[PDB]
C-alpha cells in the first residue's frame, strides 16, 4: 500500500491552498491518524498535524490558519491560508499508528508510510521555464578518447526539473546536481554525462507543461 | 515540548561506529522513534518505541535511551547509511499536544581518499545574446570535500558564484560538485581568460578556456 500527495504549486504570499493525500492499496480506517509532515528547503522536518479517520489535532503554530479534513476513504486534505515565503517547503503525508494511553491520549508509535511529497512555493514570481544549453569542452582543444558533455538548465520557477538522457536509455556516468535557488529567486542546475564515441539531454518542467530535448556534441 | 539533537554532524570511518543523541525537555518515557531520511527521499522509520527494529532493518541499528536521554548508535557503517537522522516523539489528547522532530543529525561517512578531476565548460554559442553568460566547472567523484576558486584574467572572483555538491555515493562515499559562475554579455566579452581551480587540501587542478577559441 502507498501514499500519493498531489496539489503543490507555486501560489503567490497571502493565497490558500488545498493538498491531497490519496492512499493506493489500502483505505484510511480507524487504526490510521493521517499526519501532515513538511520540511523547507535544506531544513529539519516539521510536524504540521493529524486527523483520526475513523476529529483533527494541530501543532501550535498551525492551529488557527490550517486544517485538515477528511473527504473519503481514499483521501485526507490540508488546507493552508495566508500562506508566505516561510510555507515553502516539501509536504508529506505519512500513516500515524499509536499506542493509547488508558486516559484518553495516544502516543505516536510510528509512521511506517510515507508518499513521496508534493512541492509548495510561495513567491510573487510567475512560473517560467528553463532555459536549456549544452555543456561541452571548449572548441579550441584537441578532443580525447572519451569527453564529458551536459546540459546546464538555467532560470526556472518553480521547482521541480526533471532531466534524463536519451529518453532514459542512459544512466551509466549521469550526474545530475542539486538545484540552487539564484538572487532573483529562480532555480538552476547542471546533469553531466561521460560517454567515449550524440547524446539527448530531456528535460520536463511539469509546472510549465515543459518538456525541451537538446542534442549535445562536441564543438571542434 | 522540545527534541534537542547534539551534535548536528557526526562522522566516522567505513565500518567504525557513530552515536546520535536526542534530547528531550520533559520525561517522555519510551515513546521515542528514530529515522532516516536521505536527500530527495521522503523519511523512513529505523527504529520505534526506543529500541524496537523496523521490518527490514539491519540490527546494526541500536536504540537506546529512557525518560530524557536517548541514543541511536550506527555499528558497522557503510557509505549507504550517510544520511540525515532524525528523533520523533509524539502525543496527542483532548486537551494536550505534544509533537516534535529533533533538528536532525547529518552522518558524513569517511571513505577512502580520492583526488577530483576537473572539467570546465565554456557557454554554449546561445547564452551571450541573452545578456547574461554562464560558466559551469566540475569536480568528480572525490573525497574529502574541497573547495573551489575563479580567476578571470589572474582576478579572483567572488560575486556570481553558486556551488552544489551531491550527496555521497551510496557504495564510494565520494561526492560530485558543480560550480557556477555568472556574468553579464558585457563583462563575459571583455575578458578573455576563464580558470576554475579545485584544491583538496595539498592537491590542486586547475581547468581554463579562452574566451576566443
Amino acid at each position: 500500500q502507498s501514499l500519493e500527495e498531489s496539489g503543490g504549486d507555486l501560489v503567490k504570499p497571502g493565497a490558500s491552498l488545498t493538498l491531497t493525500c490519496t492512499a493506493s492499496g489500502f483505505s484510511f480506517g480507524w487504526n490510521d491518524y493521517m499526519s501532515w509532515v513538511r520540511q523547507a528547503p535544506g531544513k529539519g522536518l516539521e510536524w504540521i498535524g493529524c486527523i483520526y479517520a475513523g476529529s483533527t489535532y494541530y501543532a501550535n503554530w498551525a492551529k488557527g490558519r490550517l486544517t485538515i479534513s477528511k473527504t473519503s476513504s481514499t483521501a485526507v486534505t490540508l488546507q493552508m491560508t495566508s500562506l508566505t515565503a516561510a510555507d515553502t517547503a516539501t509536504y508529506f503525508c505519512a500513516r500515524g499508528a499509536v499506542t493509547y494511553d488508558g486516559l484518553g491520549g495516544a502516543y505516536l508509535k510510528h509512521f511506517n508510510l510515507w508518499g513521496p511529497g508534493t512541492l509548495v512555493t510561495v513567491s510573487s514570481g510567475q512560473p517560467k521555464a528553463p532555459s536549456v544549453f549544452p555543456l561541452a569542452p571548449c572548441c579550441g582543444d584537441t578532443p580525447s578518447s572519451t569527453v564529458t558533455l551536459g546540459c546546464l538548465v538555467k532560470g526556472y520557477l518553480p521547482e521541480p526539473v526533471t532531466v534524463t538522457w536519451n529518453s532514459g536509455t542512459l544512466t551509466n556516468g549521469v550526474r545530475t546536481f542539486p538545484s540552487v535557488r539564484q538572487s532573483s529567486g529562480l532555480y538552476s542546475l547542471s546533469s553531466v554525462v561521460s560517454v567515449t564515441s550524440p547524446v539527448t539531454c530531456n528535460v520536463a518542467h511539469p509546472a510549465t507543461n515543459t518538456k525541451v530535448d537538446k542534442t549535445v556534441a562536441p564543438s571542434t | 515540548i522540545k527534541m534537542t539533537q547534539t551534535p548536528s554532524s557526526v562522522s566516522a570511518a567505513v565500518g567504525g561506529t557513530v552515536t546520535v543523541n536526542c534530547r528531550a525537555s520533559e520525561d517522555i518515557e519510551s515513546y521515542l522513534a528514530w529515522y532516516q531520511q536521505k536527500p530527495g527521499q521522503p523519511p523512513k522509520l529505523l527504529i520505534y518505541d526506543t529500541s524496537k527494529l523496523a521490518s527490514g532493518v539491519p540490527s546494526r541499528f541500536k536504540g537506546s535511551g529512557s525518560g530524557t536521554q536517548f541514543a541511536l548508535t550506527i555499528s558497522g557503517v557503510q557509505c549507504d547509511d550517510a544520511a540525515t537522522y532524525y528523533c520523533l516523539y509524539g502525543y496527542i489528547s483532548s486537551d494536550r499536544i505534544d509533537f516534535g522532530f529533533g533538528g536532525g543529525t547529518e552522518l558524513v561517512v569517511k571513505g577512502d581518499p580520492v583526488a577530483p578531476s576537473v572539467l570546465i565548460f565554456p557557454p554554449a554559442a546561445d547564452q551571450v545574446a541573452t545578456g547574461t553568460v554562464t560558466i559551469v566547472c566540475v569536480a568528480n567523484k572525490y573525497f574529502p570535500d574541497v573547495t573551489v576558486t575563479w580567476e578571470v584574467d589572474g582576478t579572483t572572483q567572488t560575486t556570481g558564484i553558486e556551488n552544489s555538491k551531491t550527496p555521497q555515493n551510496s557504495a564510494d562515499c565520494t561526492y560530485n560538485l558543480s560550480s557556477t559562475l555568472t556574468l553579464t554579455s558585457t563583462q563575459y566579452n571583455s575578458h578573455k581568460e576563464y580558470t576554475c581551480k579545485v584544491t583538496q587540501g595539498t592537491t590542486s587542478v586547475v581547468q581554463s578556456f579562452n574566451r576566443g577559441d
